[PDB]
Formats: C-alpha cells, sequence, structure tokens
C-alpha cells in the first residue's frame, strides 16, 4: 500500500461586481430650459388718428 | 458618532435638532458661517442644505449618569457620500471571505439560499455606485471645455 493521503480541493473562488443596474433620474440630462418671455405686448404709442 | 471622516464626501443634507436655551439670530450667524466656512463643502445640487429644530427644553440629568448639564445642545443627523466608506468595506470583507465560502453553511442550515446572499451583494454593489452617483458635481463644460489632466 502507498500511504499519506489521496488528495483534497479547497474551497476558492472568483469574485465579480456582476455589471449591476440600478436607476438614475440625474444621467438622464446634460442641458437646462431657455428663458421665459421677457418683452412687453401690451404697450401703445397713442397716436391719435 | 460614525468613525469615517466625513471630509471624505460632500453633504447632501444636514439636520440640527437644537435644544433649550436658544435664540433663532445665533442659530442664523453660525449657519451664516458654516454655509461659507471652506472645510463643510455641499453637493452641487443642494444649495439650501439645513433643516433645524429649535426645543425650549434642554437635556436633563441622570443619577450616576455620565454626561453633565447645560444650557443648551444639539443633534445633528447628516447625509453625505462620506458613508460609501463602508459599503467600501463589505465589498472588502466579503471579497475577503464569501470568496472563500467561509461559515456560509451556518446560513445554509437556516433557511437562507445562496441566492439571496449573492442579490444582496449585488445590491450592495448597485448601492456604493448609486452613492457614487449622487455625490458628484453637475455635468459641466463637456464637449466644449480644454482639458484639465494630462
Amino acid at each position: 500500500h502507498v500511504p499519506g493521503g489521496g488528495s483534497v480541493q479547497i474551497v476558492y473562488k472568483p469574485v465579480d461586481l456582476s455589471k449591476v443596474t440600478s436607476k438614475c433620474g440625474s444621467l438622464g440630462n446634460i442641458h437646462h430650459k431657455p428663458g421665459g418671455g421677457q418683452v412687453e405686448v401690451k404697450s401703445e404709442k397713442l397716436d391719435f388718428k | 458618532m460614525v468613525k469615517c471622516d466625513p471630509r471624505h464626501g460632500k453633504y447632501m443634507a444636514c439636520c440640527l435638532l437644537y435644544r433649550g436655551d436658544v435664540v433663532p439670530k445665533d442659530v442664523n450667524a453660525a449657519i451664516a458661517t458654516i454655509k461659507t466656512k471652506r472645510s463643510i463643502q455641499f453637493v452641487d445640487w443642494c444649495p439650501t442644505g439645513f433643516k433645524v429644530g429649535i426645543n425650549y427644553q434642554p437635556p436633563t440629568v441622570v443619577p450616576g449618569g455620565d454626561l453633565a448639564k447645560v444650557q443648551r445642545a444639539v443633534c445633528m443627523l447628516s447625509n453625505t457620500t462620506a458613508i460609501a466608506e463602508a459599503w467600501a468595506r463589505l465589498d472588502h470583507k466579503f471579497d475577503l471571505m464569501y470568496a472563500k465560502r467561509a461559515f456560509v453553511h451556518w446560513y445554509v442550515g437556516e433557511g437562507m439560499e445562496e441566492g439571496e446572499f449573492s442579490e444582496a451583494r449585488e445590491d450592495m454593489a448597485a448601492l456604493e455606485k448609486d452613492y457614487e452617483e449622487v455625490g458628484v458635481d453637475s455635468v459641466e463644460g463637456e464637449g466644449e471645455e480644454e482639458g484639465e489632466e494630462y
């Protein structure tokens, strides 16, 4: 007989962050909205016709 | 009271619970110094940053107690990217111990599936990335401004 055991394997496994996916509201934007209307439309020059 | 340095992150917000003998104009000035005092930095998208409350009652005295009498007191509560240091620490510790599956069997004998533990890590991986998404200052100059790193 040959004594000294057979063989036994270690428990060890590789690791990864799985390309995981979540929500982001901030990622959906790069630009701001244009301004409101700064201009008068009511004014009249009061000509006596 | 959590042992991560707050200067690593920037503040998403602060709440300050003030007690007892407090004059509001002293809270005003203080937070006006702190909101310009350069060691305290806030996220680019919370220029308001603050929540107060002012209570008339101080804390009280305790027999054989460990804290002493003050005319006024303050709890703060604070949220900041600084706490990601812990996410990174579970990310560290799991990648040490669970990579060799040590102690897993005690869980598996007790109504877990190894599939949940796997999920819960991925949610944690998503959460440090969700924390890293929010702390960053806002998209600016992209496409238009000259390079800064060489």
